[PDB]
Formats: C-alpha cells, sequence, structure tokens
RNA sequence: UAUACAAUUAUCAUAUUAAAUUGUUAAGUGUUGAUUUAACCAAUAAAAAUAUAAAUAAUUUUUAUUUGUUUUUAAACACCAUUAGGUAUAUGCAAAUAUAAAAUUAUAGUAAUUAUAAAUUAUAUUAUAUUAUAUUUAUUCAUAUAAUUAAUAGGAUAAUAUUUGUAGUUUUUGAUACCAUGAUAAGGAUUAUAAAUUGAAAGUGUUAAUAUCAUAAUCAAAAUUUAUUAUUUAUAUUAAAUAUGUAUGUGUAGAUAAAAUAAGAAAUUAAAAAGGUAUUGUUGCCCACCAAUUUUUAUAAUAAAAAUAACGUGCAGUAAUUAAUAUAUUUAUAAAAAUAUAUUUUUUUUUUUU
C-alpha cells in the first residue's frame, strides 16, 4: 500500500481498483451501516427475523475482569439507556461512547448508531498533498 | 555503484569444466547477450570442410566400396516421402551440392573453351595434352584456376604463332568446336565424373546459358577467377545459380520446423507447431 | 507436416516443451496398421463412416 | 534454488530427468523388492 | 491501440481467411446449367 | 512497489472532536428518524394520483363506460380505502376478476415515481418538489 | 546541445 | 556469406553498385521510370481527350476515352518490360563495370587537384617562374573610366603588380 | 659518455629563360507611390564588354629586380557602424609555401614526445503485379486490521518391557517495522492462406552468498486521495450472513477509450549514396581566459615559455545549431567574431546545340 495506516500497509498490495466476487471483499468496512431509512428501519442492517435471539455479544459469557469496549454488533437494549453504565464501542480514532441515552436507539445494533465515515476530517492526519486533494474534491476549505 | 558480484562455480560430478565456461560467466555485463552455437561430430565435419587425406586399407576399402554418391544423396532425399519421415530442405541441399559440385572444373573448362581467341588447333596431341594436364591439376586443388588459365594461354604451341595465325584467321578468332570436343574428351578420359554423360552435358549447358548475355565471352579480369573479392553466387559467371500487424509476435505460430523446440521458461503462451485451433470437419 | 503423418495416438503433447513426442521412442506404425487389412479409408469396417455406424446400429 | 528444497516425487523436472524415468519410456516396475521376506523383525511394541 | 494510430486495414490478416474459396461467392444455380446448355445448342440449329 | 510511508499521528484533541461530532450526529439522527417516520406514515395515510396510465386501454375509454363503470359501481369503496396506492389498487383489480387476465398484460400503469404523486398533482415538477430532509426513499410526500 | 555534457 | 562480396544482395543496405568509387543511386531515373524528366508514353491522347472535355457539353465523346484507355492498357506491360531490362542492367553493371567502391572518387574538384596544378604551373612559368596560385587583383566595376592618367586602369599580371 | 642520412618520387617560408605593358565605354523621368529582409532602421536608381603573331637555347643578376595593402565619390554597388557618418580595391612601402631537408614542443637549456586517412556510428522521396484505416461503438470509477516462528515419542483379535506417566534450564546475533545481488509481467506495425494460432525476452511486490535499530500479519463485522475503473436511466422496486441516501436537468465543455478473429465495414505503401578529435564510442571528448604554486631563461598594458589536478565564465572545435581550414585587415571578458582573398584534411547531386 502507499500509506501504512496499520501493520498491513506493509504486507498488502492494492492491485489498482480490482474487482472481487459479489459480496466478498477481503476487508469488511461497513460504510453504509448507518444509512437512514424510516420505512426500512427494522429490516435494514438488522436481524432478518424479529424472532431471532440477540447475538452472543449482549451477554456476559464467562468470568470476566471487565471489557474496554463492547462489540459493535451488540444491540442497544432498554437497560443500555436506563442503567447509566459505560457503553463504549471501538470506532476511529479511538472509541465512541453512548453518553446521552435515548429510547430511539433501542432494538438496533450499535453499527447503526455510529457513523463510520465522519463529515469531520482532521487536517493533522493529512499530508499537505492529501489536504490538497481534499480541497479539490471540495471537502476542506481553501 | 552497487556492482553485482558473482561467485565462481567449480567443476562438479554433473557440471564438467567446458559446461561451466560455456554456460556460466562471472562478469555480469555479459549476461543476457544471446545464444552461441557449436558443432559436434558430423555438423563439425560439414562446417569445417576437412578434406580426407588418403590412408591405409580402410580408406581404399571405402574408395572401392563407395558407389554413387550422386545417387545415394538423391535416394535419401526421396526417402523423406516415407511414412515415418518428413521431406527435408537439408537433405535436398545435400543433393543439390553433389549435383552442382561440378562448377569448379566445368567452369574452368568453359573458360578455356569460350574465353580464349585462337587457342591453336585443339585436336592436336600437343595442346590437347596441355589442357589435359592442367585440368587434372585444377581438380585435386594442385593449382589455382587463375594460374592454370594463365598457364593454358601462355603454353608453348608453335614457332611464329601469330604469323601462322594470319594464314587462317582474320581477327584471330578460331572456331569453337575443337575446343568443346577436346574439353569434353578430357573430362571423359580423366575419371572426373561417375556417370560419363554428365561431363559433356554440363560443359555444354553452361555455355548455352551464357550465350544470351551481353558481352558474353569477355570477362573482367578480377572477377573472372578466384581472387580476394568475389561476386555473389547468383552473378558468378558460368555458375549453376545464374497477421501482418502481428508477425513479429506470431514468429513461432505457423507450421514450423524447429531446431531447438521452445520451452516453457522461454515461451509463455505458445502451444506447439502441430496444434490446430480452428479445425474443420473432415471424413 | 511438422511431424510424420501417422495416427495421432502415437503422439503425446510434451510437458514443458512446445512440441509433441512419440510415446514409443521413435518407432512408427503407418496408418495401415490401425485398420483391418485393406480397410477402405482406414476404417474399423468398410460399410459406413462413424456416424453411419452409430445410426445403423440404433 | 531457494531455502525450500524441491520434493522429488511431485516435481516432473526431477521425475522425468535423465537420472530418473521419463514419462515416454515403458513405465513397468524396475526390480522387485522383498524386504520383509528376507530378514524379518520380531514384533516388540513401544507400549506394553 | 494505446495512444497510437490504428493500423491501416491491409495490415490485419484477411477477414475471411477461415472461409473456403468455394464459399466466396457461392456458385449456386447449378441446376440450371444443363438446361441452358441444351437451350443454346437448340438455338444454334434454329 | 515502494515501501509505504508512515502515517502521521492522529491529532491533539481530535478524540474529543470525534466523540462530540458522532454524539450529536446521532442526536440529530433521532429527529431525522422521527420526522421521516411521520412523513412515511402521513404518505401511507394520504391519497395518491390514479395509478393507471389512461393513454392505453382499457383506461382511455370515456369515464362513463367500461372499466370506469366497473369501478364506480363495484370497486369504488375499496379503491378509496387503499388511497389509490398503486400496489393495492393493482391487486384489487386482480381480485375483482371481471377484467381478468388483462391487468398485467394489456393494461399499462404509470411508472413508480409518477404514481407516487399526491392526489391533485397538476405539473410534473411535483416529483422534485418533495422534501429532501427526510429519509423515506421517495415514499414521502 | 550546449548543455549536453550533463 | 556476405563477406568477400562486399555488395549486399539488392534492395538491401550496401547493395549499390559503384562507378569510379561513387555509388549508383539513380537507376530508375535512367530508364525514365519515376523521374521528373521521366519518359511519357501517351501525350497526344490525353491532350486530345482534354480538348474534347473543355470544348462543349452537348456532345460527349467516349471515342477519345477509348483510344486513351487502349493506350494505357498497353503502357502497363511496356513498363514492366523496361523495369525488367533495367534490373538486368544492374546485374550487368555490377559484373562488368563496377569496381565495388574500390577506386577514388572522380566527381569533386579536389580529386582533380593535380590537373589544376598543371595550369597554375603554366601561369607561373609565364611570370618568370614566380607567383604560384596568384591571380590579378579585382579592380572595380568601372576602374578603367574612373581613374586619372598615370594609374593602372586594367588589372595586370600578378608578377607585374 | 663515444659508437656510419639521403642522392628513383619528401608541401611554409634563399625566388630566376621569362612577353608582356598601353586601349573613354555604359548609364540615366515619369509621376503620387508599402521596395528589400527571417526581422529591424536609414532612403532618387541605372550602369563601365575586342587583340594574336613575334621576342631563339645555355654558360658570373643573389648588395640588383620580384609575388593581390593604393590619388580623385563632386560616381555607384558592396562592406562597417546605425538615422547624423566611415569606407568604397595594385605610382612611395611590402623577398618569401611550391619546397635540399637529420624525432615532437620551445626565440636553439623548460616538458618526453608528437602527427596521422580508408574497421565500427539508422532516416537526404528509385518501380505495376502477391488487393481496402476513415467505419462503428464508447468516457461521472471509490474501498485493508487488535505483536511471542525452535524436538522425537508406536495401544484390541501380536508368545508377556508400567518404556501405565520416556522430565539432564541457562554462549548466542540477518529477511525483521530495517540496509541486506540474481528470477517469470505488461506493451499490435510487413515470413498471407494451405492440410495452419491476432500476443513478443530484455522484465512487472513476495525467489538463492553484502546483515548488525526495534515481536508489528487476517481466525471476522474495522478509518476514502489512490494515475491505471465498462454500473442497474422511468408499467410493476429491501425475505435470511449485513450489504450502500444519492448527481432529474436540451445524450449537452476540453480531452480521451475500443474493434477488421461467426460474422456482415472495401480503395490515397516502404526498400538501395553518405560524416566522428569517440574507441562498449555524444550522458563521448575537447577549447581558451580566470587562482595558487614548479622550473628555465633574450623581462613589453600585467614579461615570455613549459609543468599543473582548484574556482568562475561560457560553449570555440569533432561537416557540431551562421561548414571548417590558411593568409590578409579590423574587433575584443574568454574561447573568438566581422569583412577581403585563396581552399577542402566539408557531405554530390549530374543540359554533348531542344
Ligand atoms: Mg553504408
Ligand atoms: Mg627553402
Ligand atoms: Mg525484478
Ligand atoms: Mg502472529
Ligand atoms: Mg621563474
Ligand atoms: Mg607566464
Ligand atoms: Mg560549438
Ligand atoms: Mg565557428
Ligand atoms: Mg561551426
Ligand atoms: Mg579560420
Ligand atoms: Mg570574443
Ligand atoms: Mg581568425
Amino acid at each position: 500500500l502507499k500509506i501504512a495506516k496499520s501493520a498491513f500497509g506493509f504486507y498488502l498490495a492494492r492491485r489498482g481498483q480490482r474487482k472481487y466476487p459479489f459480496l466478498r471483499r477481503p476487508h469488511i468496512k461497513n460504510t453504509h451501516s448507518m444509512n437512514p431509512s424510516a420505512p426500512y428501519f427494522w429490516s435494514f442492517m438488522t436481524a432478518k427475523s424479529q424472532m431471532a435471539f440477540l447475538p452472543e455479544e449482549n451477554y456476559i459469557t464467562g468470568d470476566w475482569t471487565g471489557k474496554f469496549f463492547v462489540s459493535k454488533r451488540q444491540v442497544y437494549t432498554l437497560q443500555h439507556a436506563t442503567s447509566g453504565a459505560k457503553v463504549r464501542v471501538k470506532s476511529f480514532p479511538s472509541i465512541f461512547e453512548f453518553n446521552s441515552p435515548s429510547r430511539w436507539n433501542i432494538g438496533k445494533e450499535m453499527n447503526t448508531l455510529t457513523k463510520p465515515r465522519m463529515d469531520l476530517i482532521d487536517e493533522q492526519m493529512l499530508t499537505k498533498k492529501q489536504r490538497l486533494d481534499y480541497v479539490r474534491a471540495g471537502l476542506l476549505p481553501k | 555503484a552497487k556492482r553485482r558480484v558473482i561467485v565462481p562455480i567449480h567443476p562438479t560430478p554433473n557440471f564438467p569444466a567446458h559446461f561451466i565456461k560455456s554456460a556460466f560467466t562471472t562478469d555480469p555485463l555479459k549476461e543476457k547477450q544471446k545464444a552461441r552455437f557449436s558443432s559436434g561430430g558430423e555438423a563439425m565435419r560439414e562446417v569445417q570442410d576437412i578434406p580426407k587425406n588418403l590412408e591405409g586399407e580402410r580408406s581404399r576399402r571405402d574408395l572401392a566400396s563407395r558407389g554413387d554418391t550422386e545417387f545415394q544423396a538423391l535416394v535419401e532425399f526421396i526417402e523423406g516421402a516415407s511414412y515415418d519421415q518428413l521431406i527435408s530442405g537439408r537433405r535436398f541441399k545435400k543433393v543439390y551440392d553433389v549435383l552442382s559440385e561440378n562448377d569448379d572444373m566445368f567452369i574452368w573448362l568453359c573458360h578455356t573453351a569460350m574465353s580464349v581467341l585462337n587457342p591453336g588447333d585443339m585436336r592436336s596431341r600437343l595442346i590437347y595434352n596441355h589442357l589435359r594436364i592442367l585440368a587434372e591439376s585444377v581438380a585435386s586443388g594442385e593449382m589455382t584456376q587463375r594460374t592454370a588459365f594463365r598457364f593454358f594461354e601462355s603454353a608453348v604451341r608453335s614457332p611464329a604463332y601469330r604469323e601462322i595465325a594470319k594464314r587462317q584467321l582474320e581477327g584471330g578468332a578460331a572456331t569453337r568446336l575443337a575446343g568443346i570436343s577436346a574439353a569434353a574428351d578430357v573430362m571423359r578420359r580423366m575419371g572426373l565424373t561417375r556417370r560419363p554423360m554428365s561431363s559433356y552435358f554440363e560443359l555444354y549447358q553452361r555455355i548455352v546459358e551464357r550465350s544470351e548475355a551481353m558481352t558474353p565471352w569477355g570477362f573482367p579480369p578480377l572477377f573472372q577467377f578466384e581472387e580476394r573479392l568475389s561476386l555473389e553466387p547468383r552473378l558468378k559467371f558460368f555458375s549453376r545459380a545464374s497477421g501482418h500487424v502481428m508477425t513479429p509476435h506470431t514468429t513461432l505460430h505457423g507450421r514450423r520446423i524447429f531446431w531447438i523446440p521452445p520451452t516453457w521458461n522461454r515461451a509463455g503462451r505458445f502451444l506447439g507447431p502441430h496444434v490446430t485451433l480452428y479445425p474443420g470437419m473432415t471424413p | 507436416l511438422v511431424r510424420p503423418d501417422v495416427p495421432e495416438d502415437q503422439y503425446v503433447d510434451s510437458w514443458y516443451i512446445c512440441t509433441s513426442m512419440t510415446h514409443h521412442m521413435g518407432d512408427y506404425r503407418p496408418w495401415s496398421a490401425s485398420a483391418p487389412p485393406n480397410a477402405f479409408r482406414f476404417r474399423p469396417f468398410n460399410e459406413f463412416d462413424a456416424k453411419g455406424r452409430e445410426y445403423v446400429q440404433y | 534454488v531457494g531455502y525450500t528444497p524441491v520434493n522429488p516425487d511431485t516435481s516432473p523436472m526431477v521425475a522425468y530427468s535423465q537420472y530418473h524415468w521419463h514419462y515416454n519410456l515403458p513405465q513397468g516396475m524396475e526390480r522387485p523388492h522383498s524386504v520383509n521376506r528376507t530378514f524379518a523383525a520380531p514384533f516388540q511394541s513401544n507400549h506394553s | 491501440r494505446r495512444g497510437k494510430p490504428r493500423p491501416r486495414a491491409g495490415m490485419f490478416p484477411d477477414k475471411y481467411r477461415r472461409v473456403p474459396m468455394l464459399l466466396k461467392p457461392q456458385q449456386g444455380g447449378q441446376q440450371y446449367f444443363n438446361h441452358f446448355l441444351i437451350r443454346s445448342t437448340n438455338d444454334r440449329l434454329t | 512497489w515502494a515501501k509505504p510511508k508512515k502515517r502521521p499521528k492522529v491529532g491533539q484533541g481530535f478524540h474529543e472532536k470525534a466523540q462530540k461530532w458522532r454524539e450529536e450526529y446521532l442526536l440529530d439522527r433521532h429527529r431525522a428518524l422521527a420526522d421521516s417516520l411521520r412523513a412515511y406514515v402521513e404518505f401511507s395515510t394520504s391519497k395518491r394520483v390514479e395509478p393507471w396510465d389512461a393513454r392505453f386501454k382499457p383506461f382511455d375509454r370515456i369515464e362513463k363506460d367500461g372499466v370506469y363503470v366497473l369501478m364506480r359501481y363495484m370497486m369504488e369503496e375499496k379503491l378509496q380505502l387503499c388511497n389509490y396506492h398503486h400496489r393495492p389498487v393493482k391487486r384489487l383489480f386482480c381480485n375483482i376478476g371481471l377484467m381478468g387476465p388483462q391487468i398485467t398484460t394489456k393494461a399499462r400503469w404509470k411508472p413508480y415515481r409518477f404514481a407516487t404523486n399526491p392526489a391533485g398533482t397538476s405539473k410534473a415538477e411535483r416529483m422534485y418538489q418533495r422534501d429532501k430532509t427526510v429519509y423515506t426513499h421517495g415514499h414521502n410526500d | 546541445y550546449i548543455e549536453r555534457g550533463k | 556469406d556476405n563477406l568477400g562480396v562486399r555488395r549486399a544482395g539488392r534492395g538491401e543496405i550496401d547493395s549499390s553498385p559503384s562507378h569510379s568509387g561513387s555509388p549508383v543511386f539513380t537507376q530508375a531515373k535512367l530508364i525514365g521510370l519515376s523521374g521528373e524528366e521521366q519518359l511519357t508514353m501517351c501525350q497526344s491522347e490525353t491532350m486530345a481527350l482534354r480538348l474534347c472535355m473543355a470544348k462543349a457539353g452537348k456532345e460527349t465523346c467516349e471515342r477519345e476515352s477509348r483510344a486513351l484507355d487502349s493506350c494505357l492498357g498497353r503502357v502497363g506491360h511496356l513498363r514492366r518490360a523496361m523495369s525488367e531490362a533495367c534490373w538486368e542492367f544492374n546485374d550487368w553493371f555490377i559484373q562488368n563495370v563496377s569496381d565495388n567502391h574500390t577506386k577514388p572518387f572522380q566527381h569533386r574538384p579536389h580529386d582533380w587537384r593535380h590537373f589544376y596544378a598543371q595550369e597554375k604551373l603554366v601561369r607561373e612559368r609565364q611570370q618568370n617562374g614566380h607567383a604560384y596560385g596568384r591571380r590579378p587583383k579585382q579592380f572595380s566595376f568601372g576602374a578603367r573610366y574612373v581613374k586619372t592618367d598615370g594609374y593602372g586602369k586594367r588589372p595586370r599580371l600578378p608578377y607585374n603588380k
């Protein structure tokens, strides 16, 4: 890769813009996971049946010391709002916290409550060249 | 300069000395140049043209047991029509060379016949013997053609030659029959050809072809015979020899006789010469 | 012809070399040895071509 | 050529070389081997 | 092709190179040959 | 294949900015969601333009004859209950059976986005005058 | 041409 | 195979025959195929036909165009003949004339220096064997009539100065 | 330190038997104005044609005579300077390649040589037949993450093993996040039709002798800046792994892509002559001024000459970016440049009365 954002920058090649078979791209990057729909609200990026049980990740499975963030496929439950306990999720740069609890979240997965690609951009994680290219696309002011 | 270094390979039970100096080079400005060729037992004998010097009982056994090579060549070329062989351009080339082998002597004799005004009476045993001896000396390589020719024209004939020539010739050009009859006679009496007729035929034929040429019986003295610089084999005088956007890249793809067949290291997509991609239906 | 004209069962498409070779080194049997004696257009049987044989049989 | 050596069974460039049997030769067994018959080992297990 | 001019039409191998010569053009109408032969012969006598 | 340049460090106080921005993006999304649900339901509940294309048959026919007779006397109540939404309208026509095989085959219907216009729509421009602040997938007025 | 030596 | 025959094939690099050392590159220009001075087969025809076209449009004469296309039909074979004969000339010229680029050029004045020398020598012995390569001073456009009595009005021999 | 040119043909400065010298011809006004030049500027434009014979050959002209410098512009061209002007071609002075010589340089003590020519160096409009580029369709192109690579060990139907439960820390250092040679890609431009392929060697991350900073590797659910990518465009539109909310705008700039192959397209081609101060050869060599120093002397703005490897100008030369070479005269940061003559150690272009 051109820039190494992780270790894998060293190991992987891009291969230009290369086509992969349908719904298998090596890296699952869900840009769409928060993509508003009123009519599809309960069917989009959620369980295919409402009679399914909540995933593994809503439960404490073993003897734990504690966790840092809960997984993002965990589904937001009335207790998430009510209990007033830390609810963290791993997003980038670091972690997203649900601080301001609402019932409107309930019954959806935190995938869906966390905007993956923010309209906010750090100018300090960008090279002067990259900043130029972000000004061309009409994102950054200059 | 980050100059690349190559460590010498020493001879090994599978990697003998000559294999090493020929297939491996320690100087890497000489890599990726091109292929070199060498010859082995028979192809070496062809290229080097080593005349066999005569020897003991085996060599005369094989001078007497030889038979007609003019014919054997012909047979071997023909034999390519056999079910288990192909017809070769090489086999043909060998036949051709044996048939057309008679230009060195036949050419010379053509010159003595047609290139000389007034070579005396060529039936007389004197001049006849001159010609005979010189011929046998052009064959068996004992003399240069040029030297034997200048020998022939400077040979001793008869006192006051020109002034006896004024009693026969006007412009000093004699008749050419005696010359050709003698020149055929000599090749017959000497053992020059295996089959008797060939001598006369060739000596005749080569003259008939030159008859049509502009200033036919004159020759530039430098090109007339062996000299440092020569004419191309087509122009020698009495000689016997007188898609499309991709086919750089298709260079292997027809029906190609090979020498070395290509190999998968050197050829990425080629399938081989025998292959038919677009076959028709045949009963 | 690139290679001798012989029933192709005698040839093998070489590995690693673009060329065919003979699966019996250099021996060659002519077409005549595939068919019965004096077989019309060397043929298992003279009456019909392959397809003719099939549908006659059917 | 490499730090990983060729494995002589799967490589045709070993198998079909001049030091082994080419695929166009006649493929029969070379010599028979009687090992177990000539000198036989008595059974002793590692486990009792 | 690529940033370079197209080859002239004659620089490609023949478009119909794989079609036999008896197909281009087809000589059909053989049925009539004999007919017209007789006809012409007849006319001569007339 | 060049060695990948190292990525610059993240930013100072950008963790706070990202937290806040996502936080109130979500808070905003609650009202965007509330509002688009309101819109979706308001659309389902309100009337639409007639789904059938009158340029073809059996629909071109004068409103006093044929299919329109069949509609005024037998189907009217139902057609109004479903508010001329194009899906239930087409289904009702299949179930009235007095047209029968024609509904899909001979009859033509307006395209999706036109059929979705509010009843009363006069100019075509209306398709583009609906609210873009709301996430209904064109199911909003 | 003048600068060619570099 | 091309060593010792220094001329290479034909239509090929170093195939050109030489005449007193300078190569023969004009062959087609000789037989008048493809030259500016090139021989023209039919003129009277083409002129006749052109006249016909220019005169009037009421009558159209294809008779002229028939005489002309006849003429052309012959011209083709004529030209192939001339070309063939010319290639035979190239062959003959190579055999019996050309030196194969082995003799010194005769075609530029310095090659003839010795000749000019012979002339300079003469003008020197006329001058009492003195001024070699010397020539009279060029005077003026009208030196004779612009000069007064007592000065040389015409250019003298160099020794005479 | 002494120790044997040539004398048949040798290019820079010591000439020598030679007939010349003298000729008064030509050309010039009608009228309203873009000539010459690659480009500038001054500003009437037309013109100067004739002489052979004869002169005897050699022996004391060498302080004698002689080798393109020239009055008159009130006459031009031309050249030089730039609108002002200069100059505009053998009456003074002036020996000088046409070879009499002994290795290069150098005023005749300097450095150790120099000079030289044919090997090699891709484009200068030479010819029918073996048969066609001027058609069609395209162009909004984005996607990577949460560190420990080092060894063997067999079980039922077996003539007997607790070997059920096999237990000896600790001296080495590279493929790593890091310098650490090799090897396969892509890229149509003239071996054609018959029984036949429209994909190439000149090398595109992962591979074998240079080590001497660091555990960075996917087992899910994740963060767009990257030249190198054919997406669904208006009757009906989210059900199983979770699967994309955005750009309706007169098929509309510039610029671009693809194809003669079971498809269907039909008429505007190339060959043959050429130079090297370099020597795997133009990314080659070289030239002067401009500093230090070394050394000889016949000390001219600032002595001359020879060694020489800095710095700074340039680009003089190798037919070399207005061809070079020699003489002459002028000019000047420096190679050098302008003009007047000769000349090829410069490459050639060729009417036997039209
Ligand atoms: Mg040449
Ligand atoms: Mg002298
Ligand atoms: Mg490589
Ligand atoms: Mg690991
Ligand atoms: Mg000194
Ligand atoms: Mg000095
Ligand atoms: Mg220069
Ligand atoms: Mg110059
Ligand atoms: Mg120059
Ligand atoms: Mg000069
Ligand atoms: Mg200067
Ligand atoms: Mg000068």
